[PDB]
DNA sequence: ATCTTCCCTATTTAAATTGCT
DNA sequence: AGCAATTTAAATAGGGAAGAT
């Protein structure tokens, strides 16, 4: 007994989503995909700031970027590959005295509902958070093993039955149950209106710096990829109190909200992983979320 | 004054307001001395409740005990009883547990008969939301609402534990919740602690969904101390399990109307009387623990 | 449990308390009730029958003797339930009572006679500085002093005169001077910083003539010419009458103001500096509205002008009279009978039954309970209280725990909240978990009670919840800081709360020698307070020293003299009762207390030593303490544990002591399997709650219930590393000790921290004490005065252990209760006795315990500083995150046993070490990295 | 007046002040305030609250507006047509900054650029701390923040909700 | 709201005779057919009990039963032999303690378990009586006791069936209360309905077990409609078992003392509350089903 | 002085009535 | 039916004065 969790112990990260590269398409005209440009407009304004009264009389050229959609078509085309990795249980950085434990504890994991509300994060619209708000029309295609899903109208905040979800879960819950990958090609089809203004994800500015960096490949408008992965895990339905998916984090945690829904109430990942490998009864649903966790990845040491 | 609630089917439980219980002409009568005096029937009355202002004499009791009908103390209403005997199968040549009750405790013991019949109880919490309309509250058959009862109706299908089952419970239970909070254009959090309108009238509600389903379960024989959901140190537990059928479905509605339009506690006492005996939501309760029970 | 309640209450209170007593007890008629009820029962009608509101008059009869008495109910002196009730019943010479009431009525009409100056009027308005430059209590003082020296004082009309800047006020009349220091001393006391005055005064007036203005009333003094500017509005109807009267009350009695003595005149003076600050607290509380212009006294919240001079003159009057009254002519609410005391103590507690030799009816008692820990101690002090009667009693104990200790003793025993007020003045965020419902522990502060007719004199309604537990309680188990300002306070009026409090109840001061020498010489001016009003003085305390134990008793025939001569009665001295867990001695000593006290001693130490040695020290030879604690931690295993598995106490001195004693053994290499723990006082609110808790429970060998809070199976040296905290108030039960030698009382709590649960006795040696403190490699000159006697007057000859102490030796208290002040150079006993007398002496001098004519000073309450401790700021840490200069470090983590990890709470760090990181830790808090 | 309600939930994922925004954005697009239905808001304390409330005269119903709101369903509810005697009434306040005015000096006055920059050199740069949302404006090509506060009520609402005159 | 006093240290005990039970101005009284009004203390009241005669009213019995006081009706025996039916108000209103209901409930589920239950309970007033000795009447280590309850122990640790424990519970009342009746000598037989005051004051002493049996159950949740020993003389509840632990170890030489020495009533209801308070036979029996419930 | 009788003296209990739930 | 408010009034307690031994 009182097996105490290692100071090293890491999980890696087992979805693994491509940054989303943002494109311009129309609604029947799906194939030409042009790449939506971030532009970026000049703004003029004195700075001012806390520290430096002196400096407020001349400077701060500031050049904050936008994207909008063209004013020649109206669908915005969202492409990232979601990359679902096996062995989900293998501590990269911890060993196998509790990592071990660990498998021998979460073998009785239904990987199916795990893997259901991540390829239902997926296609739903979970990962499209300001541009599929307003958008009259949602679709999604998944591209997986050589095999085509199409999704029109999927409720992202309940986890509802389809069999195309399903269908790609049971592969999706095969490999995390097991050991192997599979990747979901993943291109979402919102049509916003004409020249509707989109959402990229934004890069951390200094609280000067400029006022909005839009996430940018060689260019192109973009989403961040842990940010998609943020999105993918957001299944968290099982703690106490639970109204909305939150992202599964260890402590239940999120930043924008500023409260902690897991932490501090004895449902945080860390007392439940000392649970199992204590050896005491789970139920399924903290056990699926410690396997959410470790499918998540990160160190947990103390 | 007198008023008739019914059970399974009959119209049987009658509670006595106002008037003394005596024996005229070897008859049980009550005086509603704010007026005359009425004989009781007795071939169709199984239970008696007596409310305030009234007064039963020992020959009367033992009259009325011995032929059938058994006698109960509740609060004005006939919906929060403190004070009754045990139900048997006939209480002059016999002292036996209720078939019902046999049959609970059947069901308690068997650890996947008490998951399957959780299961029943929180299914039929579900069909009260429907039986039981509101003009005053929301639609049910709405898209929230109804989203909200097929994920609870997924959610208990695909249980296998208990656990599971409470944290369903706690999803469904505040689901609805913020839902007539979005509708009542406030921001409502369920604590019991807290002295605004909506949480006094709901836990008053509550104790008044105990009270009935306490009427509920003593009118079967079966005692509130074997919960199908909460723990088994919870005491009256199954108290709670079978006001939790009516108390998503019958008491939050209604507290969060006499809430909004914020009037005292004695005509939501009127409120909640008046809405248990026009639907006979008493007998709702009996016939659920009966094809609880039955199977 | 059987008993009979009876009523005799007016009104339609007499009602409605019938309803709540006819709903426990059956009604036997004519407003009696009487029947069987249980102990708790008892209680819920205590509480519901005193919350039902005021006028109740119940009293309450469990078989014979009174359960308890509601109101101020006279019922029983000798035979229950009077008839024709009546007034006028003695009417005496009470001489003394219309002293201290011309008294304070001359000061009351006077103590604000200073505020007419037109810089308190500017000051009131608010257009100058709100600190005066003399106080007002002094400008007072100088109008009565120049109205004194100009017409006779007693008297005359009264006028007041032209008045100039006066450095005394105090002449040679003993009556005026009275006055003259009531007046000066209505907000603060005066303080002579002279050392030759501070050397050689000690009578009444002669004292007094050196209190000058310089003292605390002259701030900065630049505008004494608008300061003694004065207007004469005050001769009004009212108070010229109210000041007549008064002065010719001071006229007809002071003529036996010359026939009392000094310690008379302190003693009086002090009661009328008591009940002055009263009347003039209570009277500046209230608000009363009305007001007739030109001159004020007080402001509002509001900073409007209210509360005129001669109507706040006459309220303060009047008030302070009643003040007086209530506190002088009441007969105060005492306690319930308890009814799981009176019986007979059986086996370990059958010494309890000492209380059966002491006499019921007495008056006055000065308990010495001498016996051991582990047999009862508290439960014998309310038995002693409970011999005469119903208790009303102050429990002032030492540390928050341990007055928690004592009232779950009360709780369990049988004494409910009705009667019992545990007080400790923090609010300690100290919580119980794991199940709420299934503590059966965890006193806690609601206090039911009862409020007494007390609480009308105090400042708007005494205040809330703290101060209503403090005066109202009948059994006030309490932090002592709670009842060490009775004795006098430099600014403001937290003097009077306890000084009222100490009035009417008992003294119960439990192991006195835990406290520090000044804390020990205040605690005796409390004991002398206490007994200045014939109320009774339980020490219990078993390592006495004859000195301490003398000094307290002379402290007490002191008050008890102040008593005897106020009541006009002939003192035939003291009940000392000799009291411990061998017997009882219970002695009328007026004289001759050393020999009786020694002969008692002799006679508990011979039967001590026929009983088998449960302690056997061995001094080790080792010079360097750090393998000194190696090699003795390596023998006293090989020598002493259960099964392979020991408990150690590593007992040092200071903290970074402790740390560099645990870094030491955590890197010591040895086939012993250390298991080691810091316990010293520096940690966060969290971290030491939780340490202690589970020491509680794991030291705990009355029963065998440890074996599962530790790894008993494998044998392990299971080791804690403890300051001075270890050896006051911790019930611990260790295997063995390992002594960093401090002083004498530290090695005999530190011997009984060994065995304290278990009988058996050890074979070979179960302490080893240390060559040398770790302070001869700091500091050569002195190393024994961080947590000892020694110090830079008292410095021992040789600081070998060798040379001042036996080599073996069973360590018991006998080696403290003999006392020895020869050769005090060359032994720590003798050392530790020295200074016990050299400090706690019978004299007044200044920081003393006899103190006279300083109590009208401020000077004992500032060179004599109750908890004289460093400056002490606290590094707070706040959820995680530290306030300060604390750096968060890593322990080694070698041989920790236990480590319990911390997010709120503060640690109390000197002003010394604040300079550097205080470098907190999870494992060992403070030290020097 | 009869009135609506639309409160935003499950907007967490975005800020509620967000979908608040679109919800007002796509109430102006497809028609719903002609001239006479109007907002109001019962969160204003620094926010601009998530309820959106409807209080047109003639009556709005659920069936019109929902099929509006069509593209917001996902995080939305509306509550059923209920009646008020008095709605607290918000109007639209702008804010000014340099360049704005100093084209209207080129454009109203007929002075040049450096004597503009003369006349409003050391005026003007206020700055509004009122609660707001953040408009898409179609016809002029550039999205921006709109500033709300209470006012006495108007007969006539513009296009958005707020009051005229 | 406090700890509402506990049950087992509850003290008084009244049964009411020819009087109406009423509330006054705040307290729980009877008002007999003369204008006397004696009030019960409530709060410290085990049971009361209504004889011919009175009427209790409903906030009387409301402010019984939320304290806590479990309330029956003497009169309702009708036939030859047997006390027939006595109707008892359980307060179900205060939320009962659970797992020891779960505990009886396993025991008497299993047949072999209720056997062996009924076994300890059948030596249970076997040492009850070495327990409770009184100063009058028998001495219980006598040669005759002695001798028939080792006959009867013997007898009942090799018995096997219920019909064989209702046999040796007939000769175990018979050898009693025969050799009680030796012992005062007189002639006795127990008839209900007889005006010989060893039989009314044990019908007396009847009621006063009942109603110490009902307070006992009740304070550990444990139903009357759960007989460990049934049969169709045997026919009353558990209240018939817990009731008659304690008839020939306190109520039956309590009896006979009182019809020997001849006093009216009201001493014997004095004697009553004297010995089930100063050995506190509540909290016995109540420890007693504790020692049952978990083992 | 002590004690009794009687007159204030008003303070102190018990009944009576009656909306209110 | 219990209670509460609130009146109404009968009575209980006490103090002062005066008359006895
Ligand atoms: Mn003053
Ligand atoms: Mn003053």
């Amino acid at each position: 007994t009182k097996l105490k969790a290692p100071a090293v112990l890491a999980y890696s990260r087992k979805i693994n989503p491509t940054n989303a590269l943002m494109f311009a398409v129309n609604w029947s005209d799906r194939d030409n995909t042009t790449a939506v440009m971030v532009g970026t407009k000049t703004v003029a304004g004195t700075q001012s700031v806390r520290g430096n009264p002196n400096d407020a009389d001349k400077g701060n050229i500031q050049t904050v970027n936008f994207a909008n959609l063209p004013h020649n078509k109206n669908t915005l085309l969202v492409k990232y590959n979601v990359k679902f990795v096996g062995d989900v249980f293998k501590a990269e950085l911890g060993g196998g005295e509790y990592s071990n434990t660990l498998q021998t504890a979460l073998e009785n994991t239904d990987f199916g509902t795990l893997a259901y509300r991540y390829v239902y994060n997926i296609a739903a619209g979970r990962t499209l958070w300001r541009n599929r708000v307003g958008a009259e029309s949602i679709e999604t295609v998944i591209t997986v093993n050589d095999q085509t899903f199409t999704f029109s109208d999927l409720l992202v905040n309940e986890f509802d039955e389809d069999v195309d979800v399903a269908e790609i879960a049971d592969m999706v819950a095969g490999v995390l149950s097991g050991e192997g990958f599979v990747t979901l090609k993943v291109e979402h089809y919102m049509l916003l209106g004409e020249g509707s203004e989109v959402f990229p994800s934004q890069e951390f500015v200094e609280n000067s710096k400029l006022s909005k960096q839009l996430f940018d490949l060689n260019g192109q408008a973009a989403m961040h990829d842990q940010k998609i992965g943020n999105a993918i895990r957001t299944i968290d339905t099982w703690y106490e109190d639970a109204t909305t998916p939150i992202a599964v984090e260890p402590y239940g945690s999120v930043v924008r909200n500023g409260v902690a829904y897991r932490a501090g109430n004895k449902t945080d990942l860390f007392t439940l992983m000392d649970g199992a490998v204590n050896g005491k009864s789970l139920t399924e649903e903290d056990q699926m979320f410690v396997t959410a966790n470790l499918i998540r990845g990160g160190v947990f040491g103390g | 004054m007198q008023k008739q609630i019914l059970t399974s089917q009959k119209r049987n439980m009658y509670i006595l307001s106002r008037c003394k219980v005596l024996v005229k002409n070897g008859q049980v009568c009550h005086l509603h001395e704010d007026g005359n005096v009425y004989t009781v029937p007795y071939a169709n009355t199984v239970f008696i409740g007596l409310a305030e202002g009234t007064s039963i004499t020992n020959e009367a009791m033992s009259m009325l005990a011995a032929n059938g009908v058994i006698v109960f103390w509740t609060k004005g209403g006939g919906y929060d009883m403190f004070a009754a005997d045990i139900i048997c199968h006939l209480p002059q040549a016999d002292y036996r547990p209720t078939k019902y009750m046999q049959n609970w405790v059947r069901l308690w013991l068997d650890e996947e008969k008490k998951l399957s019949a959780a299961k029943e109880i929180l299914k039929m919490r579900v069909d009260s939301l429907s039986t039981h309309v509101h003009d005053f509250g929301v639609d049910v058959e709405n898209k929230r609402v109804s989203s909200i009862v097929n994920k609870f109706d997924k959610g208990v299908t695909q249980a296998t534990s208990f656990e599971s089952l409470l944290g369903h419970e706690g999803t469904f239970v505040k689901s609805l919740y913020k839902e007539y909070a979005l509708e009542y254009e406030i921001e409502f959090k369920r604590d019991h602690k807290s002295a605004d309108n909506y949480n006094k009238f709901l836990t008053l509600g509550n104790y008044y969904a105990y009270g009935i389903a306490r009427s509920s379960l003593w009118a079967l024989g079966i005692d509130n101390s074997f919960p199908l959901l909460h723990g088994s140190t919870r005491r009256g537990g199954l108290v709670f399990d079978v006001a939790d059928i009516i108390k998503t479905s019958i008491i939050l509605p209604l507290a969060f109307h006499a809430a909004d339009q914020g009037m005292s506690n004695t005509e939501f006492k009127r409120s909640c009387v008046a809405y248990f005996d026009k639907n006979d939501i008493l007998a709702y309760l009996i016939n659920n623990i009966k094809r609880l029970c039955m199977e | 449990m059987f008993i009979r309640i009876k009523c005799f209450s007016k009104q339609p209170i007499a009602k409605k308390v019938s309803r709540e007593v006819s709903a426990y007890l059956e009604y036997t008629g004519n407003n009696t009730w009487e029947g069987h009820i249980s102990g708790q029962g008892v209680s819920n009608l205590q509480t519901k029958l005193i919350n039902v509101g005021k006028g109740v008059k119940v009293v309450c009869n469990y078989q014979d003797k009174v359960l308890f008495a509601i109101g101020n109910v006279a019922m029983s002196d000798t035979g229950s339930v009077p008839k024709y009730t009546t007034k006028k019943v003695y009417k005496p010479d009470d001489s003394i009572f219309t002293l201290k009431q011309g008294l304070v009525g001359v000061a009351a009409l006077w103590h604000d006679l200073g505020k007419a100056n037109s810089y308190f009027q500017r000051k009131l308005r608010g257009e100058c500085n709100p600190s005066d430059p003399v106080r007002h209590e002094w400008v007072s003082g100088v109008i009565v002093s120049t109205f004194a020296k100009g017409n006779d004082w007693l008297s005359d009309d009264f006028i007041i005169p032209e008045v100039k800047h006066s450095d005394n006020v105090f002449g040679d009349d003993q009556v005026l001077n009275a006055v003259l220091w009531l007046i000066n001393t209505h907000h603060k006391k005066g303080l002579v910083e002279d050392p030759i005055y501070r050397a050689t005064k000690t009578m009444f007036t002669e004292t007094l003539q050196c209190v000058n203005v310089n003292g605390g009333w002259f701030n900065y003094g630049d505008n004494i010419d608008e300061c003694y500017k004065i207007d004469t509005s005050f001769i009004t109807d009212t108070y010229v009458k109210q000041l007549n009267r008064y002065r010719k009350k001071l006229l007809a009695t002071k003529h036996i103001w010359f026939t009392l003595g000094e310690d008379q005149k302190i003693a009086i003076l002090q009661e009328c500096r008591v009940a002055l600050m009263l009347g003039d607290s209570n009277f500046s509380s209230d608000l009363i509205g009305g007001d007739g212009s030109h001159l004020y006294a007080n402001l509002d919240e509001c900073g409007n002008l209210k509360q005129t001079l001669t109507q706040h003159l006459l309220g303060v009057t009047d008030c302070a009279l009643k003040a007086l009254f209530t506190i002088n002519h009441h007969k105060p609410v005492k306690a319930n009978f308890i009814p799981t005391i009176a019986e007979k103590g059986e086996g370990k507690f059958a010494w309890q039954n000492g209380v059966n030799m002491v006499d019921s009816s007495i008056d006055n008692m000065f308990c010495i309970n001498m016996a051991s820990t582990g047999k009862g101690k508290t439960l014998a002090n309310l038995k002693l209280l409970q011999h005469f009667g119903n208790v009303r009693c102050s429990f002032g104990l030492g540390m928050v725990s341990l007055t928690k200790q004592t009232a779950k003793q009360f709780l369990d025993m049988g004494v409910d909240y009705n009667s019992a007020a545990m007080v400790t003045g923090f609010s300690k965020s100290r919580f119980n978990l794991g199940s709420e419902s299934l503590d059966q522990d965890e006193v806690s502060v609601e206090y039911w009670g009862q409020t007494s007719s007390l609480s009308k004199v105090f400042p708007n309604n005494n205040a809330g919840f703290k101060n209503k537990k403090l005066l109202s309680a009948p059994i006030l188990v309490t932090t002592t800081d709670h009842l060490v300002k009775a004795s006098g306070v430099k600014k403001g009026n937290k003097q009077m709360l306890p000084y009222v409090r100490c009035m009417h109840s008992d003294l119960v001061l439990d192991e006195i020698d835990d406290y520090g020498i000044e804390d020990m010489v205040v605690l005796a001016r409390l004991v002398y307070l206490t007994a200045c009003y014939g109320n009774k003085v339980i020490i219990s305390s078993a390592t006495i020293t004859p000195a301490i134990s003398n000094i307290f008793y002379e402290a007490y025939s002191s008050g008890y003299k102040v008593f005897c001569a106020n009541k006009q009665t002939t003192y035939k001295g003291v009940n000392v009762v000799w009291w411990d867990e061998f017997g009882i001695k219970v002695e009328k000593v007026t004289d001759q207390f050393s020999n009786l006290n020694t002969r008692f001693v002799n006679k508990r130490i011979t039967n001590l030593l026929e009983s088998t040695p449960k302690h056997k020290a061995l001094v080790v030879d080792q010079d360097d303490n750090m393998e000194a604690v190696k090699q003795s931690i390596t023998t006293l295993h090989n020598a002493h544990n259960s099964g392979g598995v020991s408990f150690g106490l590593i007992r040092t001195t200071t903290i970074k002591d402790c740390v560099a004693v645990t870094q030491e053994l955590q890197n010591w290499e040895t086939d012993l399997s250390i298991k080691i723990l810091c316990y010293h006082s520096r940690f966060v609110g969290d971290t030491k709650a939780q340490m202690e808790e589970y020491l509680s429970k794991v030291l705990n060998r009355k029963g065998d219930e440890y074996k599962k809070f530790v790894d008993t199976t494998t044998p392990t040296a299971y080791i804690v590393v403890a300051t001075p905290v270890v050896e006051v108030g911790r019930d611990f039960d260790f295997d063995w000790a390992i002594i960093e030698p401090s002083s004498e009382r530290s090695i005999v709590q530190c011997a009984g921290r060994v065995l304290r649960h278990r009988s058996s006795t050890p074979t070979t040696h179960n302490i080893h004490i240390l060559k040398y403190p770790f302070k001869f490699y700091r500091n050569s000159n002195i190393c024994y005065d961080v947590a000892g006697y020694e110090s830079k007057g008292y410095k021992l000859k040789s600081k070998n252990m060798l040379d001042i102490y036996k080599k073996e030796s069973i360590v018991n208290s006998v080696n403290r209760l003999q006392g020895d002040a020869a050769f005090y150079t060359k032994s720590l006993t003798a050392l530790e006795h020295k200074v016990l007398l050299d400090k706690l002496t019978t004299d007044i001098a200044d920081t003393n315990v006899f103190v006279g004519g300083w109590q009208l000073t401020a000077n004992p309450h500032e060179y004599c500083k109750w908890r004289r401790g460093t400056k002490n700021e606290d590094l707070v840490l706040t959820d995680g995150k530290w306030s300060g200069n604390v750096t968060t470090t890593k322990p080694i983590q070698s041989k920790i046993w236990r480590k319990w990890q911390g997010e709120n709470g503060s640690i109390t760090v000197p002003e010394y070490l604040l300079d550097k990181t205080i470098c907190y830790n999870d494992f060992y808090g403070g030290y020097e990295n | 007046y009869n009135t609506i309600s639309i409160t935003v939930v499950d907007a967490d994922d975005v800020g509620v002040n967000f979908v608040v925004s679109k919800v007002l954005s796509t109430l102006h697009n497809k028609g719903i305030f002609n001239g006479e239905v109007g907002v109001t808001f019962p969160r204003m304390d620094k926010n601009v609250g998530d309820i959106i409330t409807l209080f047109s005269k003639t009556g709005v119903d659920r069936k019109v507006l929902t099929s509006t709101l069509n593209t917001l369903t996902d995080f939305i509810h509306i509550g059923k047509p209920k009646e008020a005697d008095k709605v607290k009434t918000y109007r639209k306040v702008d804010t000014k900054s340099k360049g704005k005015l100093i084209r209207r000096c080129i454009k109203r006055k007929g002075v040049s650029a450096e004597t503009a920059e003369s006349l409003y050199g050391n005026y003007k740069g206020e700055k509004c701390k009122l609660p707001y949302i953040v408009v898409n404006s179609k016809s002029t090509g550039q999205r921006f923040s709109m500033f709300l506060e209470e006012c006495e009520n108007s007969e006539k609402f513009n296009s958005y909700g707020l009051c005229i005159v």
